[PDB]
């Protein structure tokens, strides 16, 4: 699983907008969405992302988890990620 | 350590 060879991120503060140059689409993440991309720019595993999360954020880790799991398949159906 | 938590979300803008 990795991000998709065709997207382009940039990067203002808080936030990441995203472009992807096949489909010619773009998007924008909120603050914990963004915390999410730059860990998968980083290469990490869904796993290690789930550790960093529950480490900067007050939640348990079922309720991550799911949610983790919901945004990378959001991701996945445009195109934003690849091999998931 | 203790920041609010709410669910990534991903919002499409638009297009070319
Ligand atoms: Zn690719
Ligand atoms: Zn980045």
């Amino acid at each position: 699983m990795k991000i998709s060879d065709a997207v382009v991120s940039a990067h203002i503060d808080d936030e990441v907008v995203l472009l992807h140059l096949q489909t010619g689409t773009y998007f924008g993440l909120d603050a914990v969405g963004s915390r999410i991309w730059s860990l998968l720019e980083e290469g990490k595993r869904p796993e290690e992302i789930v550790d960093a999360i529950c480490a900067e954020y007050s939640v348990d880790r079922p309720t991550v988890e799911r949610d983790l799991r919901d945004f990378l398949r959001a991701l996945a159906n445009k195109e934003l990620l690849e091999g998931y | 350590m203790t920041k609010t938590y709410t669910a990534p979300t991903l919002v499409e803008y638009g297009g070319l």
